[PDB]
């Protein structure tokens, strides 16, 4: 009840996503997700990010590889636990075992 | 965790092709999901971890039972849209074990 | 499949209804059963057609006369009443003259 | 008249007749299909949809390799032909296709309700919208997001006030959700254009009515179907149940009841061309399910009514036979495009 | 089968012999069916949680009626010697179902009455619930076995060009230890078998002549091939496509087909070695869980007369089986029989002035 | 709602306004309040229509043993000011307003009948604000 998990996806993964169940107004009525397409600036993406971020009522980020990876340094800015984010693969952007934040404090144990 | 992983994309490659096999069927309703946005349907409910002397955080998946938008206008697209919805429903539980 | 006797008493000058306004003749036809599952279902089955379980009468008699002292106490009650409409009353004529 | 049709009809028809007996030649047949599927990427596919009628289609667009694009640019040369020959109509052909505009301009509408609920403006919404219903009338942007104002904006010039004007009102869009509202929108104007075509009889009406009848049916039995399940009432269920069926003399009664879908086949084993799609409705991993099996059905009535020529199906079936054929396209593009290659060939061929 | 149950209060000894066949109460003039029930004799045990008891009894009744018309449907879906319609004559524990019902046997060693009733009804509900779960399991791996028939004949459903080559080609029709050479096995229908035998020269360059060997003549197909260099398969089959030449790659194995075959031919000769027996379960858990239903269906009956008549147990019950259409005049006659039985408050709607469950197919 | 070009105006507003809500919240206190209460002399205080006192501080009022109802009870009984006895069957009301064991406790001392008394006081104003006690006192009774 407390926490609900947030969504920064294109059409596809966001439609999946929303009839998955998730998604609440805010006292604001802002939606819980983003949509992202190829006419979406990078401003308005990291704005938004940062925006969920701060709503602390949200706890859990679902992001794929290309929106974290077009914003990579504000992705890797972030270390805590509680406001998890998690990098997710993708039809358009299939995963990279290479590339992750959770991994990248991992580095070296192979 | 490399290899939930994995089955993570193993579970959405089945789910995006039951999308796109509600594309298929009924055309288009995705405008009509993205447009009704009011509440949610699974929440999470904080919780900490004793696993050893220290403490961490993990999360539990909440079924707090909203109601299904209804899809039946759109060439009666009930069946599929069912089916798409149950296998997103098991991707959030997934993944919040993984989270 | 209640098979006690009846308690049988009528009302005469049936007082409108509290919340609607009929004054429609009543009567009450009451029995006592020991089934705990009657006291929930059968109860149910009033409230769902119509009925008036508030009170609980007793045959010991201190809460007969506790009663009929409150209801010694209603008259009281209901002058304090007639005093509250003589005032809304008295007040209106003051106000509609200017 | 006097069912003499070819000294009044071909007159005022045969201009179109033609010309869209022309481009009919631009839907793919199965031999076609036989060299599509052995591309195995999308540059190959993009040559075998382009040497057909499609020459070029995606010329100066879309650089990078996808499905998405090839659907949008089938459905602009969808809606440009449809424009184009409803551009030269004639009266009884202009309101068939009027008709055939309310179909879309009945989602249209819809999808403007909840304007008013989010607080939005039409032009934001404009290329959310599908362009068949552009709405070049007065008043059609800029609807203030008000219930009142929506509601008297259709009213103003949309031609669909004539039918809205005795089964909805303001009112009524505020009290029950959003799809009930396209249901009974869909099915007021169904049964409408059933009437509608009953009264112009001749070839026309002989082919059309069994594919309303059949297309009322199938919605019946589908709703019943995915309606079990569901918070809605048996008298909503009545309500948008359509009444222009061949269930409509006798057994949409017992679809009013018939709740587990096995009831629902019995129900449909009081009407065997029926049963037989029934039967077809497998539900299992390799074959069809019932729905899929009733758009089977609709593709045959549509072959069906093709067998003729002298009929204003030659602007009805001819859309929803191209609507079938992009279908088709669009499924074996994305699974193409996936690497799937189990279902390569789930859809419903064309002759 | 309709089959009909009434009580009475038995104010009388000769309500013994009024079960049998009395002449003033009797159905139809003596002509329906009618013979007194085995009746046993139960505790009382409780009245005030009785009426619960009852009601959830009923709850479950309908729960295991349910529970057996699944097993009786399931036994049809078999569809081999037992059906809805045909071979439906499937005997009640050995004995006909018309024959147990009017001569059912009742048991104490198997349900104590010492033991409270509730304690024998959910005894009833545990057994029967694990023949349900054994019944699903079965449902699962039987039908999941059929399913694989039909699946494995889904494989060896349709054309040539879906249908394996195992037992039609053999290994020396392509090229083994090709050097840069693939035999495509092009097939080209019968409307256009006689042109690429002359065209292939002039379809692919880089290629082996001569190559023109047929393989087989299908009714939807002519089988061929050709053979040509491994880049020249691309120029081959875009050259070939637009003179309706189908090309189908076609990859030989004995092992692997052999042992389809065989696994496809250990599916069915296992699938009835599992399938009598199946009837078997079937049989057994149909006829444990009807003998059940009957004696819990008199358990209800018993509880309902209990409930009704009064403290002695002296109560007097029959089966009935009324001849077709005179039923309504049945009805008139026993309303007539037993309303001077209540002789006071019982409009009826369902509470009859008399007993009675209903037991049909 | 007076609005004028000179800052200066808005500022002095401002400055009065914010003070003078500090001047009631530091006159109102329920210490000072009590101390009245004893001391025989009752006024038109403030604090009767401030409603957190009477939402949040009202349990002040029972003392130990109910002490200050009880005298409040005995100054209503003996005194014989309009004023006062007003004010105190104002204050007893509004106490009742918010506890129904004060309810049940005025009840047992008999202290409804002394409003009905005041009910029936010389000054009609005093009899309506007693009319209102005991409108306090009816709550399901």
């Amino acid at each position: 009840r407390g926490k609900l998990i947030a969504v920064i996806g294109d059409e596809d993964t966001v439609t999946g996503f929303l009839l998955g169940g998730i998604g609440e107004l805010n006292k604001n009525r802002h939606p819980n997700f983003l949509v992202v397409e190829k006419d979406t600036t990078i401003n308005e993406i990291e704005d938004t990010f940062r925006q969920f971020l701060n709503r602390d009522d949200i706890g859990i980020i679902l992001i794929n590889q290309y929106i974290a990876e077009m914003v990579r340094h504000a992705l890797d800015a972030h270390q805590r636990s509680i406001p998890a984010v998690l990098e997710i693969p993708s039809k358009e952007h299939p995963y990279d075992a290479a590339k992750d934040s959770i991994l990248r404090r991992a580095k070296g144990m192979f | 965790i490399i290899e939930t992983k994995m089955l993570m994309g193993e579970v959405m490659r089945e789910a995006a092709f039951s999308l796109a096999e509600a594309k298929f069927t009924a055309g288009d309703f995705s405008t009509t999901v993205i447009q009704n946005v009011n509440k949610a349907q699974v929440k999470i409910r904080a919780k900490k971890d004793n696993v050893a002397g220290v403490t961490l955080p993990v999360f539990e998946h909440y079924h707090e039972g909203t109601d299904s938008y209804e899809l039946t206008g759109l060439a009666r697209g009930g069946e599929q849209l069912a089916k798409l919805k149950r296998n997103y429903a098991k991707a959030v539980e997934l993944l919040v074990e993984l989270a | 499949r209640g098979n006690v006797f009846l308690r049988q008493a009528e009302i005469e000058n049936p007082l409108e209804d509290p919340v609607t306004g009929d004054y429609v003749h009543k009567s009450v036809f009451i029995i006592f059963f020991q089934g705990d599952q009657l006291k929930n279902r059968v109860k149910k089955i009033c409230e769902g057609f119509r009925a008036s379980l508030y009170p609980c009468p007793e045959t010991p008699q201190e809460r007969k006369e506790m009663a009929s002292g409150v209801n010694t106490r209603i008259d009281d009650l209901q002058m304090v009443l007639n005093q509250t409409e003589d005032h809304r009353q008295r007040v209106l004529q003051a106000a509609a003259k200017n | 008249m006097s069912f003499f049709p070819e000294l009044y009809f071909n007159v005022d028809n045969g201009y179109l007749e033609g010309l869209v007996r022309g481009l009919k030649a631009g839907v793919l047949s199965q031999a076609d299909y036989l060299n599509l599927v052995q591309c195995e990427t999308l540059e190959d596919l993009k040559l075998h949809l382009q040497s057909t009628d499609y020459g070029n289609f995606l010329a100066n667009e879309a650089s990078p390799l996808t499905v998405s694009v090839i659907d949008d640019k089938l459905k602009e040369k969808m809606v440009v032909e449809f424009r184009h020959m409803r551009n030269h109509a004639y009266e009884p052909l202009a309101s068939f296709l009027d008709f055939i505009t309310y179909s879309y301009m009945i989602d249209n509408v819809i999808l403007l309700i909840t304007g008013t609920l989010h607080q939005r403006s039409i032009a934001e919404l404009v290329p959310k919208c599908h362009p068949l219903g552009s709405f070049e009338q007065m008043e059609a942007v800029n609807i203030a997001q008000t219930p009142a104002e929506l509601y008297n904006a259709i009213l103003v010039d949309t031609p669909l006030a004539a039918f809205f004007q005795d089964c909805i009102s303001e009112q009524d869009l505020d009290e029950m959700n959003i799809e009930i509202i396209r249901n009974t929108l869909y099915k007021a104007y169904l049964e409408s254009f059933y009437k509608f075509c009953t009264l112009l009889g001749g070839t026309t009406a002989d082919a059309m009515c069994p594919i309303l009848e059949f297309e009322a049916d199938r919605r019946a039995f589908i709703i019943t179907i995915n309606s079990f399940g569901t918070e809605l009432s048996k008298e909503d269920r009545a309500k948008l149940f359509p009444h222009c069926g061949r269930l409509y003399p006798e057994g949409l009664a017992q679809l009013a009841r018939a709740d587990d879908y096995e009831q629902v086949k019995n129900v449909a084993d009081y009407y065997p061309e029926y049963k037989l799609l029934f039967e077809g409705a497998g539900s299992n991993p390799g074959d069809k399910t019932l729905e899929d099996r009733f758009f089977e059905h609709e593709v045959k009535l549509n072959k069906l009514a093709f067998l003729n020529q002298f009929h204003f199906g030659v602007f009805y079936a001819f859309v929803k036979l191209k609507e079938q054929e992009c279908r088709n396209i669009v499924w074996i593009a994305e699974c193409i495009a996936q690497r799937h290659r189990a279902k390569i060939d789930n859809y419903i061929p064309i002759f | 089968t309709e089959f009909w149950l009434i009580s009475a209060p038995g104010e009388k000894t000769c309500q013994q012999t009024w079960e049998k066949l009395h002449a003033a109460t009797t159905k139809n003039n003596n002509l329906a069916v009618s013979s007194k029930f085995n009746i046993p004799d139960l505790k009382v045990g409780t009245l005030d949680v009785l009426v619960g008891l009852s009601d959830e009894l009923a709850k479950l009744d309908a729960f295991v009626e349910g529970v057996v018309k699944k097993v009786a449907q399931y036994m049809a879906d078999v569809l081999e010697d037992s059906k809805d319609k045909v071979q439906e004559n499937l005997l009640a524990s050995g004995v006909d179902l018309v024959t147990y019902i009017t001569r059912f046997q009742w048991d104490m060693a198997k349900y104590p009455i010492k033991q409270s009733l509730k304690n024998i009804s959910e005894i009833i509900a545990k057994g029967v619930t694990q023949i349900d779960n054994d019944l699903k399991s079965r449902a699962s791996a039987y039908n999941n076995l059929k399913g694989n028939l039909q699946n494995l004949e889904r494989k060896n459903a349709g054309s040539l060009l879906t249908r394996s080559l195992a037992e039609i080609v053999k290994k020396d029709d392509f090229v083994l230890d090709s050097e840069y050479l693939v035999t495509l096995l092009v097939v080209v229908p019968k409307l256009n078998h006689n042109d690429w035998i002359k065209q292939y020269e002039t379809l692919a360059e880089m290629v082996v002549p001569r190559s023109s060997n047929v393989l087989s003549e299908d009714q939807d197909s002519y089988l061929c091939n050709v053979t040509l260099f491994r880049k020249a398969v691309d120029d081959f089959r875009h050259k070939a496509r637009e003179n309706k030449f189908i090309v189908r790659d076609f990859q030989y194995n004995e092992e692997e087909m052999k042992a389809d075959k065989e696994e496809m031919t250990r599916l069915s000769t296992d699938k009835k070695k599992q399938f009598g027996p199946l009837v078997r379960w079937l049989k057994v858990n149909f006829s444990e869980a009807f003998i059940a239903w009957i004696h819990i269906k008199a358990l209800r009956v018993f509880v309902e007369s209990v409930l009704r008549y009064g403290l002695p147990v002296n109560f007097q019950a029959m089966l009935l089986q009324p001849n077709k259409k005179s039923v309504k005049k049945l009805r008139e006659v026993l309303h007539e029989l037993y309303k001077h039985l209540d002789s006071s408050a019982a409009s009826q709607q369902e509470y009859y002035p008399y007993v009675y469950y209903k037991i049909d197919c | 709602q007076q609005k004028y070009d000179d800052e200066d105006i808005s500022e002095d507003i401002k400055f009065l306004l914010e003070k003078l809500g500090e001047s009631v919240q530091d006159l109102s206190s329920f210490d000072e309040y009590s101390s009245e209460l004893k001391s025989g002399r009752l006024e038109w205080s403030p604090v009767h229509k401030s409603e957190k006192f009477w939402r949040e501080n009202a349990v002040r009022l029972n003392e130990k043993n109910y002490e200050l109802l009880k005298i409040l009870t005995k100054l209503l009984e003996v005194s014989d000011d309009p004023q006062v006895l007003a004010v105190a069957a104002h204050d007893v009301g509004e106490y009742v307003r918010h506890y129904p064991r004060g309810k049940r406790v005025i009840e047992q001392l008999g202290g409804k009948q002394l409003v009905m008394n005041h009910m029936h006081h010389e000054d009609q104003q005093v009899r309506y604000n007693a009319l209102l006690a005991v409108q306090k006192l009816m709550v399901h009774n």
